[PDB]
């Protein structure tokens, strides 16, 4: 597939038509037979993973090659989700934006690297947690706020469960869908159930985005209405030494 | 020759007769400014 | 014939957005108090034309960034608690 | 609380996910301020007149 699908397919970490397979461990290639069945082994020492093909399959592995973690064996597109746990999660950002950009490219678009980057990044936002410390033992955590309890147990408070996790390749829109602060839920496909959910919990926003702040039309917290500047004050010569006279009053 | 300055266009231009049309849309019709007046009493934002 | 000065206008602060807020805080009181406020005055004020002589360009802004461009006012951005920067504030005639 | 934070050990996994489930409504109650059954409402609130004109 090519064009704006494709990007969406990326965008979206979706696992496509002709996955063209990849080799779930390292060791040597063997192709074997020919138009009655094709299958190809990749056969290390100790474990022998076999790998059947549709037949019509145009793979790009011959005979003896020796073979890496998640390395291809087919051609085709390959699932960002098989990616991340047979080769983690770097390894994915870096398929994606590069894939992505195999795209606008290909055609005749030039963009910097770096927005695509933002994005990928926040399709790694959360993890899902195995054996907790505090929360219950399933729930999907925010990478930043699960190390406000990794490094937070482990240093001042240090004891019981670093709380270990897993990584998870989170599709654009699931992402942007799982986000904290409920006023930017509730203008996704079921307000309802943000909304239900939020008020059990005494849940709070902070507004930290903006999506936020437009819909309760708050000064977005950009730009001018950045923390960073818009406390700014200006003072003007004679105003000076004259507010300098009245503070030792 | 420019009619500006009647000094000819350096390099020859081809000219003649053209059929040309004059279609359905009209700045007329379109083009409108507001500042200010009548706000809906449903939705308070300005309209009509 | 891009903003008067603002290559040196950027230069001046940290993060760009912060001139903005600057020129807008000064435009601010410079409208608050009739210009009765600049910095600038003798003959550096900008100016108009017309179907008449050269009258005071009424546009703040245009003079905040003049003004600030010679480096004649300050920026706090914590100097003077706000409590007492409305004080001081309404008195060289104000009203 | 407790009942399912000892259904949380020894289930036979099937409908454990149901178990633990429970708890994120409990506990969202327990540490909220909110105290359920105001999810019964005595009083419906009205809705001011001019957002409603």
């Amino acid at each position: 597939t090519q064009g704006l699908p494709r990007v969406i397919e990326l965008f979206e970490a979706r696992r496509p038509k002709a996955k063209a397979v990849i080799s779930e461990i390292d060791g040597v290639v063997r192709i074997e037979e020919g138009e009655d069945r094709l299958s190809v082994f990749v056969e290390s020492e100790g474990f022998s993973k076999e790998y059947k093909l549709p037949k019509d399959a145009r793979l790009l592995v011959k005979d003896g090659d020796y073979v890496e973690a998640g390395q291809p064996l087919t051609r085709g597109a390959i699932d960002p989700h098989q990616l991340l746990e047979a080769k983690g999660p770097e390894a994915v950002e870096r398929y994606l934006v590069d894939e992505i950009q195999k795209v606008y490219r290909a055609q005749g678009v030039k963009l910097h690297d770096k927005h695509i980057e933002i994005v990928v990044r926040q399709m790694l936002k959360y993890v899902e947690v195995t054996d907790p410390g505090d929360s219950r033992l399933l729930e999907g955590q925010v990478l930043e706020k699960w190390d406000v309890e990794a490094l937070n147990e482990r240093l001042i408070a240090e004891g019981k469960v670093p709380v270990a996790w897993k990584p998870l390749l989170m599709g654009v829109t699931k992402s942007a869908l799982s986000t904290k602060s409920w006023l930017s839920a509730a203008s996704f496909q079921n307000t309802t159930h943000v909304l239900t959910e939020a008020a059990i919990a005494g849940k709070k926003d902070e507004l930290i985005g903006l999506k936020e702040n437009v819909i309760l039309g708050r000064l977005i917290p950009a730009g001018t209405g950045s923390d960073f500047v818009r406390f700014t004050q200006v003072v003007d010569q004679r105003t000076l030494k004259a507010i300098e006279e009245a503070r030792k009053e | 020759y420019d009619g500006r300055t009647g000094e000819p266009f350096e390099g020859p231009i081809v000219v003649g007769q053209m059929f040309i049309m004059k279609l359905y849309h009209m700045v007329e019709d379109k083009m409108h400014a507001r500042s200010t007046g009548p706000y809906s009493l449903i939705t308070q934002q300005p309209l009509g | 014939m891009a903003e008067p000065g603002i290559d040196k206008l950027f230069g001046m602060v940290d993060s760009k957005y912060r001139l903005t807020v600057v020129v807008a805080k000064r435009a601010q009181q410079l409208l608050r108090h009739r210009f009765k406020n600049t910095v600038l005055e003798p003959e550096e004020r900008p100016k108009m034309r017309t179907l008449e002589g050269l009258y005071d360009d009424p546009n703040a802004v245009t003079w905040a960034m003049k003004e600030l461009l010679t480096g004649r006012l300050f920026f706090g951005e914590n100097l003077v608690p706000e409590d007492r920067l409305q004080k001081e504030m309404e008195r060289l005639y104000p009203t | 609380e407790r009942e399912l934070l000892e259904e949380m050990k020894h289930p036979s996994r099937a409908r454990r996910a149901k178990a633990r489930k429970r708890l994120e409504v409990v506990r969202a109650f327990l540490d909220s301020g909110n105290r359920p059954e105001w999810m019964i409402l005595e009083a419906v609130p009205v809705l001011p007149p001019d957002l409603r004109p």
